[PDB]
């Protein structure tokens, strides 16, 4: 709900006092990658002419923006570094800056190996120029969460990829959900109402 | 041609739950492979004798063929 | 900045301007678009003059 | 006609300001045809752009077109069977070729390079439309352009 | 929030492990 | 005037004249004058208003009358276009669409009439019914008698060629509806050599066959070729097994 809401604003409040802009744009393109999926209203991010003559401006969060759909990702994780000094400011912070570093991580590694079957050490290590074992312990943890579909196969260094799509994605998610959902009502639907 | 059409397609009593043989019509039929494996479940198949199809990388016939045929006293 | 708008407001009338701003509304709406530029208040506002 | 064009320029029309193109530019009663020549051929030549082309012919054997039979009617029409037979067999079938002399036209050229793309991805679906797993020659090879559009069309399916 | 986090374990993030990374590299 | 040599020299008297060259002539007169007007309407084949614009009162004609014969509409179609609505047979042949020309091959078959020429009653035994072919070794069977006896006009006649050519393509299009009606994979070789050509034109012809949308190929360039199958698993598989789910007196 934020990205959408932000991004079809414009905002205009009272001489945007609250908005306080040198803030709002910012808000919206570092909030989009999250969850504006990025085929669908990236494009409307980017060559929507509404933000991009106003982050004109602010040339971090532009290279933080054109530095994910240009692949140029040693300069990428330099530019969420930047966020994650920037992160300091705003109240609401801290799983927040956590998670929004978790997802941009992940987003940016699930971006890469999707477009292979196959992913090999060196052009993996040609990402930023991290080598190894920060791809090792790093890709292991989100495969360890199972969030990407990849895994580390040093038996040759090259990471496989194919896809099991979302039908299953549903399964693990309601089993949880529903869980929750039956014992909201477990909390209740005893003597206690 | 024709009595090899039926007489070599009625021998095809494999109740092998899904019948599924091309290597029993490689020796049943004295001739040169897969003209006789196609050609004759080709014209099988384009008229109602068999009916099912073909996996020749496998050299898997399958057949659901109906045939109402026999008289058979013992069966 | 709605000022260049007023600026020919000269004997107006509390509806010359209802009219105005829906008909600067509906020149939005005439190219299929959700958000009401400056330039439809001008040919609203400009349209108007009879 | 003015409208059209700066109401044409950068994205705003296709589905927008196609109603510039034709409105009082169908009031030429035939007196400018050469303004009839620029913007029947702006109308054919953007009705291609948002992929279904069939207005575009269509457009043509409308009663105001086969009074029309000019030069560029067989231009838009061989752009429009460039985008029904989705190749760019057609476009150099175009561009240097039956009708190439539209290619110097002022507002026209910018385009080229989104329709050359445009028509880059659907020839390129039509190459692997019925495939499964061939490899970069049969999809390079059987359009004849390069090697790299192949690797360029790994910058370009993505999602 | 009230999403569950993990915020457990883990040493400096992706600006201090971006320092030593490329500082190791290099 | 015609006797001077013009094209749309004449046309004066061509664009004109509304229908039945008058509004509707008042007797005996029913086609001579759109007829006269019509074969000079095409002038030199002129391409478009010549059978676009003789639709409209094509549609006039229809009572089957006493009058005598005033080949025209032979000659419309003969410039482009498909063309459904011994030369009735041979013509039905040539044509590309599968299923109402099934219909159209033989709603005009069986006749005591059609009981004769049994040697073009094989275009109907041989190309209605779904069985094998050969590019041109029945043409060259039939060299003798298909070919001259007594469209594929030429001796060296313009597009007699292709047309011929086109029966290449009943061939081509034919067995690969049996193939693809009868089998899954079958080897890049195997039909390779079913149809005789190369790897390479048999893929184009493949790609035409599959690009107009008439089968579910899943053709691979190693040998895991046409297959016809759903590796998805839709519950088409259930659906259908749902489906098939004196001595007293």
């Amino acid at each position: 709900q934020a990205a959408e809401l932000f991004l079809d604003t414009v905002s205009t409040f009272t001489s945007y006092e609250l908005m306080d802009y040198k803030t709002f744009v910012t808000y919206t393109v570092y909030v989009s990658m999250i969850a504006l999926e990025r085929p669908d209203l990236r494009e409307k991010v980017i060559k929507g002419a509404e933000i991009l003559e106003v982050l004109h401006s602010l040339p971090a969060v532009r290279q933080y923006l054109f530095s994910l759909y240009e692949c140029r990702y040693s300069v990428f994780f330099q530019s969420l570094a930047v966020v994650e000094q920037e992160m300091k400011k705003d109240w609401l912070f801290a799983p927040h800056y956590r998670y929004y570093v978790r997802e941009m991580r992940i987003h940016a590694y699930s971006q890469l190996l999707e477009s292979y079957r196959s992913l090999t050490l060196g052009y993996m290590a040609e990402a930023f120029g991290v080598g190894v074992e920060f791809i090792d312990q790093e890709l292991s943890r989100f495969i360890a969460a199972g969030r990407l579909h990849c895994k580390i196969d040093k038996v040759n260094e090259i990471v496989e990829t194919n896809r099991p799509d979302s039908k299953n994605w549903q399964y693990q998610e309601t089993i949880k959900k529903g869980d929750l959902l039956l014992n909201r009502v477990q909390k209740l639907s005893r003597v206690i109402n | 041609r024709k009595i090899q059409l039926l007489c070599m397609e009625m021998t095809f009593t494999r109740p092998a739950n899904h019948r599924q043989l091309t290597f029993e019509e490689i020796a049943k039929s004295a001739k040169i492979t897969v003209n006789e494996v196609e050609l004759l479940v080709m014209k099988a198949l384009s008229v109602g004798l068999v009916k099912g199809s073909i996996d020749e990388v496998d050299k898997r016939v399958h057949m659901t063929w109906v045939q109402p045929r026999v008289l058979d006293l013992q069966q | 900045n709605l000022r260049k708008i007023a600026e020919l407001m000269p004997g107006a009338s509390g509806a010359e301007v209802k009219g105005v701003c829906t008909e600067a509304g509906m020149y939005a709406l005439r190219e299929r678009r959700v958000h009401v530029t400056q330039e439809d208040f001008e040919m609203a506002v400009a349209k108007v003059m009879q | 006609m003015q409208s059209g064009i700066i109401h044409a320029a950068e994205e705003k029309d296709w589905k927008t300001a196609y109603s510039y193109f034709y409105e009082a530019f169908e009031g030429y009663d035939s007196i400018d045809s050469p303004k009839a020549i620029t913007s029947l051929k702006y109308m054919l030549l953007c009705k291609i752009m948002l992929n279904t082309p069939e207005d575009v012919q269509a457009l043509v054997s409308g009663k105001l077109a086969l009074r029309y039979a000019g030069r560029q009617t067989e231009a838009l029409k061989c752009v429009a069977q460039a985008s029904k037979n989705r190749s760019l067999a057609d476009f150099e079938k175009a561009l240097t070729d039956y009708r190439a002399e539209l290619r110097d036209d002022p507002i026209i050229s910018t385009h080229l390079a989104k329709l050359y793309d445009n028509l880059l991805e659907q020839n390129l679906i039509r190459v692997i439309e019925p495939f499964s797993r061939v490899q970069i020659e049969h999809i390079s090879s059987l359009i004849k352009l390069s090697k790299a559009d192949v690797e360029r069309k790994l910058s370009q399916m993505i999602l | 929030v009230w999403e569950d986090n993990w915020d457990d374990d883990n040493v400096e993030d992706d600006f201090s492990n971006q320092l030593r990374a490329e500082l190791e590299k290099h | 005037k015609e006797q001077n040599g013009d094209v749309k020299e004449a046309a004066s008297i061509l664009q004109e004249l509304q229908v039945e060259t008058y509004g509707s002539m008042e007797k005996k007169e029913r086609v001579e004058f759109i007829l006269e007007q019509m074969r000079l309407c095409l002038a030199v084949k002129d391409y478009i208003r010549t059978q676009i614009i003789s639709k409209k009162i094509n549609t006039k004609f229809f009572q089957e009358e006493n009058t005598e014969k005033l080949n025209l509409m032979i000659q419309l179609d003969q410039h482009e276009g498909s063309y459904l609505s011994k030369s009735v047979v041979l013509y039905v042949i040539l044509a590309p669409f599968d299923n109402e020309q099934s219909d159209l091959v033989h709603r005009i078959s069986g006749d005591k009439k059609l009981e004769e020429i049994p040697k073009y009653k094989d275009l109907l035994k041989l190309f209605t019914t779904m069985e094998l072919m050969r590019w041109s070794t029945l043409v060259e069977d039939y060299g003798m008698e298909l070919r001259k006896g007594s469209t594929d006009v030429f001796g060296s006649t313009e597009e007699g060629e292709k047309r011929w050519k086109d029966l290449k393509n009943r061939v081509v299009e034919h067995n690969i509806r049996i193939m693809a009606k009868y089998y899954t994979r079958i080897t890049m070789k195997r039909m390779a050599q079913l149809l005789d050509l190369s790897v390479d034109e048999s893929e184009a012809f493949l790609s035409n066959l599959v690009v107009n949308k008439t089968i579910f190929a899943k053709v691979d360039r190693l040998a895991g070729i046409i297959n016809f199958q759903r590796p998805k698993d839709p519950n088409n598989l259930l659906n259908d097994w749902s489906q098939k789910l004196h001595n007293l007196q």
